[PDB]
């Protein structure tokens, strides 16, 4: 208190040459962050995305914040990567119930759902995020044979982690471009396809495809999901 | 004269906690002749955190001089050359470091006491450190300046009263 509000470290370098044995103990103690915030203007641009670089979205302010200096994070914790979520497109079919909200977004179309089966960063995409945030909702749509995805969340207060970010990125490097937005107070991000490249795998369409139609779309879900549909029609146009 | 030579190369191999390999050392002979050169440079790992302002303050305490550092890409990594006092030339790209820095190969980042006053808010219980990481591409490196206070306010007290026995 007294004296931590009072000495400069310019004055305690004749005193650690007395006690050197604390310099290492008071070199450690400064692990407390107090920099490493700025704002983000938004439509946020991922390519403007700095690196190593959590998001936090909340009523204090849209701001990117430093991995060292993000405490919402948890150290311990291991988020998968692009090939984890490659890995994940490629065993789809085995994991429909665990995906159940993704394939939703279709709005059980089987058009929207082949172009999926043409275009894996779309999953990786919404695979990454839901890692890092389980209560999201995508929306797919397309524009000359590309899909192209939007994912709103569904709580106000959002915080994407700096590594979910990171593998996104090499998800959608070059073909797409990702832009977080703001709209009636909902995070939305929306996945841009600019070209369609080759994929060098093929997914049963078929097993895929009938399997989704055999799921029922449960009340919670469709309500909710018709509430959001809404916002980003609105966003968009 | 070579005793405070040593001194300060011994400290910057504390602060940094570099290994004897880590620390680059040019005789003070060969730099008491030209006052253009680095007494020592110090090998930086990624995602490590280094004690830059203690170590820039050290060497102000040491010296009768304002320190002066700079952060060079070798391509590879990254590594902090360390001058007693400013050089008169530098590598012409050569610019301040803020609290994010994009460090191209060209490039060169310089730190001195002043610029990290600027990003410190408050000068009593805040030291600030740096860190260096892999960018995006290949070639270039992020440095990142970020001040800190201490885990608790009560040992930090108690550590300064321990230091006026
Ligand atoms: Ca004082
Ligand atoms: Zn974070």
């Amino acid at each position: 208190g007294p004296l931590g509000s009072m000495l400069k470290l310019s004055e305690l370098h004749d005193v650690f040459q007395r006690h050197p044995e604390l310099e290492l103990k008071y070199l450690n103690m400064m692990k407390m962050a107090i920099t490493g915030k700025e704002s983000i203007c938004l439509p946020f641009n991922f390519h403007s995305h700095r690196q190593h670089t959590c998001l936090d979205i909340s009523p204090y302010g849209n701001e990117q914040v430093s991995r060292i200096a993000c405490t919402s994070c948890e150290d311990n914790r291991i988020l998968p990567t692009a090939s984890d979520a490659m890995v994940a497109f490629i065993n789809q079919t085995s994991n429909i119930m665990k995906n159940r909200n993704f394939y939703y977004g279709f709005c059980k179309s089987s058009e929207l759902l082949k172009l999926s089966t043409n275009q894996p960063p779309i999953f990786q995409i919404y695979y990454l995020l839901h890692a890092a945030n389980h209560d999201i909702v995508p929306f797919m749509h397309a524009e000359d044979g590309r899909l192209h995805m939007h994912v709103i969340f569904e709580n106000p207060d959002v915080h994407i982690p700096c590594d979910c970010i990171t593998q996104m990125l090499t998800a959608a490097r070059e073909d797409y471009s990702v832009t977080l937005n703001i709209v009636r107070d909902h995070v939305v991000i929306s996945v841009l396809c600019h070209a369609v490249s080759a994929s060098s795998v093929k997914i049963d369409v078929t097993i895929l495809q009938r399997k989704i139609d055999e799921m029922d779309i449960p009340n919670d879900v469709s309500e909710s999901f018709e509430r959001y549909k809404e916002l980003i029609q609105e966003l968009c146009q | 004269n070579k005793v405070l030579h040593q001194d300060l190369v011994q400290a910057t191999r504390r602060i940094l906690k570099l290994g004897p390999s880590e620390l680059r050392v040019t005789d003070a002979g060969l730099i008491c002749k030209n006052p253009n050169y680095s007494v020592c440079d110090a090998m930086l790992k990624t995602d490590t955190v280094y004690c830059v302002e203690y170590l820039l303050s050290y060497w102000e305490s040491r010296a009768d001089h304002v320190p002066c550092f700079i952060f060079k890409n070798t391509g590879c990594a990254v590594s902090l050359c360390c001058f007693v006092r400013a050089p008169v030339a530098l590598v012409s790209p050569a610019r301040h470091v803020g609290e994010f820095n994009v460090l191209k190969v060209n490039e060169s980042l310089i730190v001195t006491l002043k610029d990290i006053e600027e990003i410190k808010p408050s000068a009593y219980g805040v030291l600030t450190k740096c860190v260096v990481r892999k960018s995006n591409s290949a070639s270039v490196f992020n440095i990142e300046l970020i001040a800190f206070g201490p885990e608790n306010e009560g040992e930090y007290e108690n550590l300064l009263r321990e230091l006026y026995a």
